[PDB]
RNA sequence: UUCACUGGGCCAGCAUCAGUUUUGGUGGCAGGAUAAAUCCAUAGGAAUGUAGCUUGCCUCGGUAAGUAUUAUAGCCUGUGGGAAUACUGCCAGCUGGGACUGAGGACUGCGACGUAAGUCAAGGAUGCUGGCAUAAUGGUUAUAUGCCGCCCGUCUUGAAA
RNA sequence: AAGCUCGUAUCAGUUUUAUGAGUAAGAAUGAAGAGCUUUUAGUGGGCCAUUUUUGGUAAGCAGAACUGGCGAUGCGGGAUGAACCGAACGUAGAGUUAAGGUGCCGGAAUACACGCUCAUCAGAACAAAAGGUGUUAG
RNA sequence: AGCGAAACCACAGCCAAGGGAACGGGCUUGGCAGAAUCAGCGG
RNA sequence: GCGUCUACUGAU
RNA sequence: GCUCCACACAGAUGGAUACGAAUAAGGCGUCCUUGUGGCGUCGCUGAACCAUAGCAGGCUAGCAACGGUGCACUUGGCGGAAAGGCCUUGGGUGCUUGCUGGCGAAUUGCAAUGCGUGGGGAUAAAUCAUUUGUAUACGACUUAGA
């Protein structure tokens, strides 16, 4: 499953300078070791500073302060393809801002055909007000006392046979 | 004619640790993700998949984005859970539940009963 | 009076084997009922039993009687292997096979 | 359980119907397949037809006959299909593909038994609402199949020779049914109601 | 089920009870004792003595890993 | 010759043992924002605007527009109170089930229990029992079942031919 | 193969450091089986891939520096195979893997969640610059 | 009617595709079709 | 579409 | 096959347990308003229904009963797709665990599951044989004769 850890940068403090430029920044990964992996490489790209004379000082887990509220994440990301790489932006309506990553990989994956890999999570913040939302199929659960059905539902036995045929109704 | 899902929707949860237990919809996340929440049925408030819930034919008031406290006490004020009882569900659930906790001694009361009522049933027809 | 049977019922599907190779030594039983390897847990240990009907009349009932223990689960379809100490001739894929509910443990 | 299982042709599948009734024909059960003239086929109707006559071109050259024959009964194209889903080239095989037997519609005396359906394999479970799909009924006429009127206009016996059966039996059960309403509430039925019976 | 037992004595059936080398008589009039005062005990349950009397058996769809002792 | 005890070899079931391995139940601990949740209170904000009220209207004197921030529902933000719980890791924790091995051969050693006496799961199976001489059991031969298997040696082979 | 003093720092397809446009370690790691003299059978070949190339034309290509497998190499899998992946080998009993797989032929879940696509033969090394009032998202 | 050889013979044959120099005939995937048995397109 | 040692062609 | 003589012996373990038919709808009863109707209700899997008690399932007595059912006849219809089964009508013949009793289970000792042949008497005919041509290189085939 996926997970947020908070990371920073110090780079080795040369002679007269400790503590320089703070670099803090957030990953999301599963594991530990995958959001290292993660900072070491967005580092080597927005700036110069490499792996071998960085060094990471703490990594903190940081869950959500209300994970029982739906909110229309806002979420804006940049990846590369077979093309140039170019920024996008996109909005997700999920309880929890892991759960809002996922279904945002899931979807690069379905539609974009992207990976962890080649896409990078800019920033993540969440909507605090109607009709912000620009994307109308997110838009579209705003409306007031929504309610719909699920047609034709899909069911499943242990048994390889039956002798009533069921309906789908539901 | 279909059932709905909506705010106040009461479910029953089809797998999971918290399967055989009542939930009541809290407020619809997208068409496969929603959220409950099942206070009085010990269910941990958490979102679920529409697919690992099945939708029970019984609704109550509930505002959109009602706490715990909300929840549970639409629920006592409704009664959703005598309503549960008298529908057919509690009653299949009741006696898969039973017969899969008979006794052998049980069990052949109940075969000793069954005979005696198709007895009964038996001189009560064709007289 | 009507019914006498005891012993669970269940089927030989084949042996463990590979795409190419095989091993009669390990043979894979279907049981009625069994839908998952945890239901399967109950059923390991449990001595299992084949009979068919022989031509010779050896000691007067032309039946006979291979006897065998069940292992381990098997996949997820609740299959379990099983071992006897005579193999079976291979030629029973599909066929009807007794497991006894001795030794019992609930 | 059952030393026979029959399996209704409609509303089935008949690449999944085949696939599961290989297994368990394999398994020493034995399945006779009925209404093989209803099997459903996904996709266009059009679609379908395609690639059944794709393989004329290619029966043989020196000898035609000598060759894949063109097989347009439904019960038996369907039983083709389920053909090459088991190794028919070996001697179980040959033994477990015995024990299947399809005929069109449901002839004596597999009309006084009740038959039964795969939940796994029902195209109204697994074809998305809309899409096109073949019924295979036109299908192995449009190939040559001449026997589907007749087909059609003795099905419509059957099912008017069977109505009447229902009914006679839903009369019969009325009276069970009022027998064991106006039993109930006894000393003797309210035990069986606690114990879960 | 559990019947009471302790109104039965039932240390004479020792180990060396049983040998070999035509019913011997004390066996037979061990085993009356034992019945007759059982049958008190069994009187108290109603059809326990048709249920033991009952022959075991199985039926078709049983499920012995979901049947409950 | 009166007797009483007892008896070779085949493989197994049972109870407990040592090693390997597989899968359940359960208890006690340390950390996260001293988990985040959830709950209670507190000061504020809002509508996908709760009730009340106003404005016109048909299917009835209520139907969509307002004031309106809790009222004849509730939501969110920050703060304080308090426990709980997922996850990770630990227990030289407890308790079952499934499968195979029985290998060494009278004490010399490392260990535990016990006041001592002695005992033990402590450098490899102990004890009870089942079945049998028209035996128990085993081998051979011709088919059958599932799979595998291209005909032998050489020679130029990069090798394959 | 036989003999010697040896047992080690003899050394090492390894690595680092005061010090190059390896020197030394009273260094890191590992093998106790290292040298000297006398000679004993067999050996003058290539193929596949790679770091280099001599340059790219539709296309000839020979010459040639380097490292891995075959050569002499089983077995599992890619249903089918020299150029692929794991793995190199005493006969055996017990359990877990890799490649490769889990609808059937085939021993293994028609597992869970996101959407994508109806192909008039979709899907399971090249024409790839364009067209669609085809579709799913920016 | 009766007598009576020789050449040749590891064994030999129902086909489509893959099988690298392609030899497919014994490897794999599918489809065929009768113990025994005259007679040949101008192969 | 018609214009312009596998195999049996007759057999048991 | 009528008959004599004479010999030989692919996997049963309770029940394949019958309406049509959509899957953006479908059954049961109420209720005639008999219409594309109102009302309650069913599903959400067969985790169901029937059946199941008695030495491999006995002997015997009583009550309720007159119901259930194995057995051959019997009044008859349906079933022609691979018809090959359904019953009802009537008694008779057993049981009835629906209920209440008496007789016995042992030693088997702690499980090793517990219909065709080779020889006749009588009937059926077809090749052999002849003939024939309507067939015909040659097989084969088609006509006719106690």
């Amino acid at each position: 499953h996926f997970k947020e850890y908070q990371v920073i940068g110090r780079r080795l403090p040369t002679e007269s300078v400790p503590e320089p430029k703070l670099f803090r920044m957030r990953i999301f990964a599963s594991n530990e070791v995958i959001a290292k992996s993660r900072y070491w490489y967005f580092l080597q790209k927005l700036h110069k500073v490499k792996k071998a004379s960085g060094e990471i000082v703490s990594i903190n887990q940081i869950n959500e302060a209300h994970p029982t509220k739906v909110k229309n994440f806002g979420v804006w990301v940049r990846y590369d393809s077979r093309s140039g790489t170019h920024n996008m932006y996109k909005e997700i309506r999920d309880v929890s801002r892991v759960a809002a990553v996922e279904t945002l990989y899931q979807d690069m994956a379905a539609r974009h055909r992207a990976r962890f890999r080649s896409i990078h999570i800019l920033k993540v913040a969440e909507i605090e007000k109607t009709a912000d939302v620009k994307r109308q199929y997110v838009k579209q659960f705003l409306t007031k006392d929504l309610k719909f059905p699920l047609p034709h539902r899909v069911q499943k036995s242990t048994k390889t046979f039956s002798y009533k045929r069921p309906s789908t109704f539901y | 004619n279909w059932r709905l899902v909506e705010v106040g929707r009461v479910v029953l949860i089809k797998k999971g640790q918290s399967a055989g237990k009542l939930a009541a919809i809290v407020e619809i996340i997208d068409q496969k993700k929603v959220l409950i929440d099942g206070p009085k049925a010990g269910v941990p408030r958490q979102a679920i998949n529409l697919g690992q819930v099945v939708l029970t034919p019984l609704t109550f008031a509930l505002p959109r984005g009602a706490r715990t406290a909300t929840v549970s006490k639409k629920w006592a004020a409704a009664a959703v859970c005598e309503k549960w009882a008298a529908s057919s569900w509690a009653k299949k659930i009741a006696q898969r539940e039973r017969r899969a906790a008979l006794t052998d001694f049980e069990r052949f009361q109940v075969m000793v009963l069954r005979k005696q009522k198709r007895y009964t049933v038996k001189k009560a027809l064709a007289k | 009076a009507e019914s006498h049977r005891l012993y669970v019922k269940g089927k030989h599907l084949s042996y463990q084997r590979s795409k190419r190779v095989n091993n009669p030594n390990v043979s894979l039983i279907k049981i009625e009922g069994v839908a998952t390897p945890q239901d399967a847990q109950f059923y390991l240990g449990k001595r299992i039993a084949y009979v068919y009907r022989a031509s010779k009349e050896v000691r007067g009932s032309k039946i006979r009687v291979m006897w065998g223990k069940v292992t381990r689960t098997h996949g997820n379809s609740g299959v379990v292997r099983a071992t006897f100490r005579n193999n079976l001739p291979a030629k029973t894929f599909g066929a009807s096979v007794r497991i006894f509910l001795y030794p019992s443990n609930i | 359980v059952e030393p026979v299982v029959v399996i209704d042709g409609k509303g089935h599948l008949v690449g999944r119907l085949a696939s599961v009734v290989a297994k368990q024909l394999l398994n020493g059960q034995k399945i006779v397949v009925v209404r093989a003239e209803e099997l459903n086929i996904s996709g266009e109707f059009f679609r379908n037809k395609l690639k059944y006559h794709d393989f004329l071109r290619k029966a043989t050259a020196f000898n035609k006959t000598r060759g894949p024959f063109h097989f347009r009964a439904p019960s038996r194209i369907f039983y083709k299909a389920l053909r090459g889903m088991v190794s028919h080239k070996t001697a179980r095989g040959k033994a477990a593909l015995e024990r299947l037997k399809v005929f069109e519609g449901i002839p004596p005396p597999y009309d006084k038994k009740k038959r039964v359906v795969v939940p796994q394999a029902l195209r109204v479970l697994r074809l998305k609402p809309g899409r096109k799909y073949t019924t295979l009924g036109k299908l192995s006429t449009s190939v040559g199949w001449k026997y589907e009127d007749v087909v059609a206009k003795l099905e419509a016996k059957r099912k008017v020779s069977s109505a009447e059966y229902y009914a006679k039996k839903r009369a019969f059960t009325k009276k069970v049914a009022s027998a064991n309403a106006t039993a109930a509430e006894s000393d003797v039925a309210k035990q069986l109601a606690a114990l879960g019976y | 089920t559990k019947v009471s037992v302790e109104g039965v004595n039932v240390e004479k059936f020792n180990v060396e009870y049983f040998a070999k080398e035509e019913i011997k008589a004390e066996r037979v009039e061990d085993q009356k004792v034992v019945d007759k005062a059982l049958i008190a005990e069994i009187k108290k349950t109603p059809l326990l003595k048709q249920y033991l009397s009952a022959s075991f058996s199985l039926k078709n769809g049983d499920k012995p890993h979901m049947l409950k002792f």
